């Protein structure tokens, strides 16, 4: 999981988990 | 050479950056809300 | 000729800014918050 960039902003308790080139679409390291 | 140019009392257009070549890699700051910023020196 | 030759050593200068603030000429002067 990861917190790659938004183009909209969130809401207060907002739980979305659903144009940069080609990097808007795709979306940790355990090393 | 590197780390020349001085950028400020610019205006500091993003256009020419996001709307470039087909050449971003904005990290420390928001891609597409790049208009918006301003900095004390670039 | 007419030339200012004043003593600018303009090393590592970044500040530019070009106008006609020119022509009894009072002013005021005044350094604040950048």
């Amino acid at each position: 999981l990861y917190r790659l960039f938004r183009k909209s902003n969130l809401k207060p308790f907002e739980r979305d988990i659903s144009e940069g080139f080609n990097c808007y679409f795709p979306l940790y390291g355990f090393q | 050479a590197w780390n020349r140019k001085r950028i400020s009392n610019c205006v500091a257009d993003y256009s020419v950056l996001y709307n470039s070549a087909s050449t971003f890699k904005c990290y420390g700051v928001s891609p597409t809300k790049l208009n918006d910023l301003c900095f004390t020196n670039v | 000729e007419s030339e200012f030759r004043v003593y600018s050593s303009a090393n590592n200068c970044t500040f530019e800014y070009v106008s006609q603030p020119f022509l009894l000429r009072e002013f005021v002067f005044k350094n604040i918050d950048g």
